């Protein structure tokens, strides 16, 4: 089962994740892999906060969207990128910008973006309380591994995420979300 | 490449050499060392060859919880080697074993045909007589101890490197050099919660972290934010992309405590004219690495020069 920590929140634990995105706090996501870093896409405080928050990143945020509809308007999106982004391994996929429609300090100067869909439960569940894309970066400091058991992202990311997505099942192996493209005609894994 | 230090290490192989010590300690109370000195120029800001000379020793023959007593030189002399710098290296070696409270008491002098060596090399022996309790030896760091440096580091090898590459900067930098026996006499008040004495010469400061973590088997965390360094020394070091870490110290002392003492160790050092620029820089980690945190925890491992 979900637990939140943080604040109190009398609803489900979901919609008290939507309820701090929707005011533009940085949410500790525990996912399939380990912990994630959420904000609201369209927020560019929030976005700002979470960069101030890590400091040491400077690296454009992978953003997650609820489905390909939602991808086609801020990115270019060839058939062989939507079975990479559809695809059951569900990897962030970057793709070519359809002009400037996010928030500043996701991905300046750039004319790529980063996108994922939703892949665990948790998401699908997420998405139909907000309205908005989000930031998914990985839960750590810096750039060091992700956090993997509630009690080190408690500790590790105290001084960035607000609010907490918690889980009573162990992950026994940390892995990242994989980064992967389509060009010159083959999948190009980053 | 010189792995003339492996050559050596295998062929003197004994429980002394093993060891890796500033200092063999004989009979259980007293203390033997020995070092070259081959630095150019001979004279630099804030120093020369024959302070150098003696203060090294001195150090050394502390480093094991020891006051230094006797000191032999040797003199090693180009043919044709000017006699007034030499009457002034001399001097300068007076000086010091004066200050140290220490007495040369042996020697020798020879003199090699012009060529056959640039100008003038010393080498220098050191013996002191331990301290009551004390237990000094860099194996024995354990996790929990504090790490603290007797003052800012880098100042040596970046003035030598200065002076010897003609390296202008907007603020002259001057040698460290100085006998820290007194010092360090102060800090054996601590008897047994001493742990490690090192002074950070040839390497800098990662080498003895490196030389600790090795010998104690363990390793030692330290704090970006807590190092002592002149600006003068960080600057130019900024400029050449050069971590302070490893340019050469001699006037400096790394000291490995029991935590609960790590204050008194401080306060102790803060008081000694040689120690105002005292900080607690670090922790003896149970891994056995070398890692140095940024402001905002951001850890990464100290490269080895
Ligand atoms: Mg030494």
């Amino acid at each position: 089962s979900l637990s939140f920590v943080g604040e109190g929140c009398f609803d489900d634990e979901i919609k008290c994740v939507a309820k701090a995105l929707k005011e533009g706090k940085i949410v500790a996501i525990k996912g399939i892999g380990g912990f994630h870093l959420a904000v609201n896409a369209l927020d560019d405080e929030a976005v700002a906060t979470l960069r101030r928050r890590k400091k040491r990143y400077g690296k454009p945020f992978a953003v997650m969207m609820r489905d390909v509809e939602e991808v086609k308007k801020y990115c270019i999106v060839s058939p062989e990128e939507e079975r990479l982004l559809l695809s059951q391994r569900r990897p962030i996929v970057l793709l070519k910008k359809k002009g400037e429609k996010l928030a500043k300090g996701i991905a300046d100067d750039l004319d790529t973006l980063g996108v994922m869909l939703p892949y665990a439960p948790i998401h699908y569940l997420l998405m139909e309380e907000i309205d908005f894309p989000i930031v998914m970066t990985s839960g750590n400091v810096s750039e060091e591994p992700i956090c993997k058991d509630n009690e080190e992202a408690l500790e590790k990311l105290k001084d960035i995420a607000d609010v907490f997505l918690l889980n009573n099942r162990d992950i026994v192996n940390r892995i990242d979300d994989s980064v992967t493209s389509f060009n010159a005609g083959a999948e190009r894994i980053i | 490449g010189a792995l003339i230090e492996e050559v050596f290490a295998d062929a003197f192989d004994n429980e002394y050499i093993r060891a890796m010590e500033d200092a063999a300690l004989l009979f259980g109370n007293i203390t033997l060392t020995t070092d070259s000195f081959t630095v150019k120029p001979l004279f630099f800001p804030g120093g020369d060859i024959g302070k150098l000379a003696v203060c090294g020793t001195v150090n050394d023959a502390s480093m094991r919880g020891a006051k230094p007593l006797f000191l032999t030189a040797a003199f090693i002399i180009e043919e044709g080697f000017p006699v007034e710098d030499l009457k002034k290296i001399v001097k300068s070696m007076a000086e010091a074993a004066k200050e140290a409270g220490v007495k040369i008491v042996a020697g020798d002098t020879k003199v090699v045909e012009k060529g056959s060596v640039d100008r003038i090399f010393i080498n220098t022996s050191g013996i002191g007589v331990l301290y009551e309790g004390a237990n000094v030896s860099i194996k024995n760091a354990k996790p929990g101890d504090i790490v603290l440096i007797s003052g800012t580091i880098g100042d040596h090898g970046m003035a030598v490197m200065s002076a010897r590459e003609e390296l202008q900067f907007d603020t002259p930098i001057f040698s460290d050099v100085a006998p820290l026996n007194g010092l360090i006499e102060k800090l054996m008040t601590l008897g047994e919660a001493i742990k490690v004495l090192r002074d950070p010469t040839r390497g800098g400061v990662a080498e003895v972290l490196y030389e600790i973590s090795k010998m104690s088997g363990v390793g030692i965390k330290i704090y970006e934010e807590k190092l002592p360094v002149k600006e003068s020394v960080k600057s130019a070091c900024e400029f050449m992309g050069i971590d302070f870490l490893h340019l050469a110290n001699e006037g400096k002392v790394v000291v490995v405590v029991e935590r609960d003492y790590a204050e008194k160790a401080l306060e102790i050092m803060k008081s000694h004219e040689y120690g105002k620029d005292a900080e607690i820089i670090g922790e003896v980690n149970d891994s056995k690495l070398v890692t140095i945190n940024t402001i905002y925890g951001t850890s990464r491992i100290v490269d080895r020069p």
